[PDB]
């Protein structure tokens, strides 16, 4: 017998081994037996999870942007780092991590899996000249002084910090003279009696940074640039430190993901138009929903549309057909335990009587895999005799004037 | 007969009655389904975030959230419930002697 | 929840939390249901006249039934506006545009009285009052 | 970088005649709410009449 | 005219176009209009500094 994690009631006898035990995920009544943690339930009607609508038909809605560039030519420093941004553009993540080995991968605040297999709103790399020794040094928040005053990868946004160093069989690459950082940066205020350290921003360009010379001619170089009166006067302060060029060359990449652009798919028939059932998904946005031609409300200058909810409906985004759509539809169940009389009667609220499917024919959603036409109460009940009026009457009141006595045997 | 809505201010209770009901379970319910976490679709970090982990986190808080929301709204159904309870005896009381 | 694998392993940690929603609302359910009969108790065990187009002389009756849902009852649920309430047909309507069922996720209950079987209640009261006068 | 076509050969810059006061008028044009005047339609997507 | 951060209320036509919006930052009685969130309020006491 297979076995499976699984909540059971388990009621002991005066020994305290078990003899009965009662399984919740099969059977509705099971369920109900779990609830009021009771063998019998007293008879009342108790509303079951709704069954929702199995997803079919999924339809998926998703230029060839190269990364040569980045790893062409000499990489500049951490401080004269430059950034790429890649939009609206087909991209490998397998070609990049084969072409340079990399010493460490991390991501923070996304998966490195899930970036790749999803499809980004826009993709900045930041290409810089890192030794391989000081990788704490690098961080997306540090108090270290290459966060502090080089480089820094904004927290907020899901940001990936990679360490590589790049092959010797590669030549596209240039070796920079030595790796170069600023290890302090400050401004001198007017006055002088106080002097302000700045702290770069994640992608933020540095006054200190352009002052010094690509390559710091000496370890702890002081370079001094007097502020003009209209900045406020005082004098800029930067020391450099020189790291000794590594025989292979290393390089620092921050790689940044961008949701936050509305309409843009760096992506790396049955997804194509036709499809009027419940899966759907489209450009950025996927959602289950039934589409029909409406053509009532939107400008359509943005393919997604919003319904004044946090989610949005996201209809008429192919411009060519305006189709809108509804929410997923779900049936509530509601079983009558009718202990006195031991019989069980489902009935499902609305949704008509022939919409319901039995056995869950189109829900997915179902108590387990083994579940438990006539006139129309409420909803379809499983019961011989569909009016016995003044026959051993019971007050169930499952629906709304029918009785349901059964001492099955509904609507007296 | 003529005048419900402007001469007859009871008829005005009815309707304000009626829409409180309604507005009270309309609002309520589809405001806690609005994306309640900070950054998610209803779901916390589906597939996007670190995998497991991080789906698991997010998930949580939203559910321990929606579970403090929902226990708000029934107490709101008990307290309605209770004052039913009281206006109706007194509408009993009415129908056994004014009427 | 929408309904997850992950969002199952924290609901069934949870589980009691969630019964204990589910009891409450049983509970409200049902009182409610024993009030609406008390008051209908009151109502019930009373004679009443025959329903008569012209109870008396020289007097307006908009109460006499056009027949169920007397004309002034009519009225009065015509100008308010409730759509928060649809059976047997209610999803249906849902889908041909109020949509409990469709997102979130609950079930708005049925009154358990008919509107024809208000109209028969107020119908003996309306017996009763001349009687009883 | 990019090419803006050969660079002007003329040998001066034509004078220019500078009348602040002259260009001063009372023309006031001040911010309509109720008419939508300067407001930027959310970028991300289209909303509800709601 | 410099634009800096603040809340409107929108109006969408069936065009979805904004033909009106309300400040309400402004002044006391655009802020009871944004507190309801309604464009049309009726007149009432409001909160105020």
């Amino acid at each position: 017998y297979k076995l499976q994690p699984l909540t059971f009631l388990l009621d002991f006898s005066v020994d305290g081994y078990i003899r009965r035990a009662i399984d919740c995920g099969f059977n509705d009544l099971s369920q109900l037996h779990c609830s009021y943690e009771s063998f019998d339930v007293e008879s009342g009607v108790y509303s079951v999870s709704s069954f929702e609508a199995k997803p079919s038909g999924s339809v998926v809605e998703q230029v060839e942007c190269d990364f040569s560039p980045l790893l062409s030519g000499t990489p500049p420093q951490v401080y004269n780092f430059k950034r790429l941004v890649f939009t609206n553009c087909n991209y490998n993540l397998t070609k990049l991590l084969s072409l340079f080995s990399v010493n460490d991968f991390t991501c923070s605040q996304i998966s490195p899996a899930a970036i790749a297999s999803n499809c980004y709103s826009s993709l900045i790399l930041d290409y810089f000249s890192y030794p391989l020794s000081m990788k704490s040094d690098l961080s997306v928040s540090s108090a270290g002084p290459i966060s502090q005053f080089n480089y820094k990868q904004s927290f907020s946004n899901p940001t990936c910090l990679i360490l590589a160093t790049v092959p010797h069989n590669l030549t596209t690459i240039t070796k920079p003279l030595k790796y170069s950082y600023i290890n302090k940066c400050s401004r001198l205020l007017s006055d002088d009696r106080t002097e302000v350290p700045q702290l770069v921003n994640a992608n933020q360009y540095s006054p200190c940074v352009s002052i010094v010379p690509s390559t710091v001619w000496e370890d702890g170089d002081y370079y001094r640039k007097q502020l003009s009166p209209l900045e406020g006067g005082g004098w800029l302060v930067a020391s450099g430190s020189t790291v000794a060029m590594t025989e292979q060359l290393q390089m620092g990449f921050g790689i940044t993901v961008q949701y936050g652009t509305d309409t843009n798919s760096v992506c790396p028939k049955i997804a194509s138009q036709l499809g009027n059932c419940v899966e759907y998904s489209l450009y950025g946005v996927s959602g289950r929903g039934v589409f029909q031609n409406c053509t009532a409300v939107g400008v359509r200058q943005q393919r997604f549309v919003y319904d004044a909810y946090q989610n949005l409906v996201g209809y008429y985004s192919d411009d060519g057909n305006y189709y809108c759509l509804r929410a997923c539809v779900s049936v509530p169940v509601s079983v009558i335990y009718d202990k006195e009389t031991k019989t069980h009667a489902t009935l499902f609220g609305s949704v008509a009587c022939e919409h319901i499917s039995s056995t869950m024919s189109q829900y997915s959603r179902s108590t387990r895999s083994m579940l438990k036409p006539v006139g129309c109460v409420l909803g379809l009940v499983n019961s011989s005799l569909f009016v016995e009026d003044c026959k051993l009457p019971l007050g169930q009141s499952l629906c709304a004037l029918p009785d349901t006595p059964s001492t099955m045997r509904l609507a007296s | 007969q003529t005048g419900f809505t402007t001469t007859n201010e009871a008829f005005q209770k009815v309707q304000d009655a009626v829409n409180n009901n309604a507005q009270a379970l309309s609002k309520l319910a589809s405001e806690l389904s609005n994306t309640f976490g900070a950054i998610s679709a209803s779901i916390g970090d589906i597939i996007q975030r670190l995998d497991v982990l991080e789906q698991d986190a997010q998930i949580d808080r939203l559910i321990n959230g929606r579970l403090t929301t929902l226990n708000a709204f029934v107490a709101q159904q008990l307290v309605r419930s209770e004052s039913a309870a009281l206006s109706a005896q007194l509408a009993k009381d009415k129908v056994n002697e004014c009427v | 929840c929408n309904g997850f694998q992950k969002c199952e392993q924290l609901l069934r940690e949870y589980g009691q939390f969630c019964s204990k929603i589910n009891q409450a609302l049983h509970g409200a359910n049902l009182r409610q249901d024993d009030s609406v009969r008390n008051l209908f108790a009151s109502v019930k065990s009373s004679q009443s006249s025959p329903i008569i187009p012209g109870f008396g002389g020289d007097f307006n009756l908009t109460l006499l039934e056009p027949v169920a849902r007397s004309a002034i009852e009519d009225l009065l649920f015509d100008k308010v506006t409730i759509a928060d309430p649809g059976y047997m047909q209610g999803y249906d309507d849902c889908m041909q545009q109020i949509c409990a069922q469709y997102v979130a996720g609950y079930k708005v209950l049925p009154p358990l009285m008919d509107v024809n079987m208000e109209a028969a209640y107020t119908s003996s009261l309306l017996g009763s009052i001349a009687g009883v006068g | 970088y990019v090419d803006v076509g050969p660079d002007s050969v003329k040998s001066a810059c034509i004078e220019v005649d500078i009348q602040q006061t002259f260009f001063d008028k009372t023309w006031p044009r001040p911010i309509d709410v109720s008419k939508a005047d300067g407001i930027i339609y959310p970028q991300g997507r289209t909303y509800s009449n709601i």
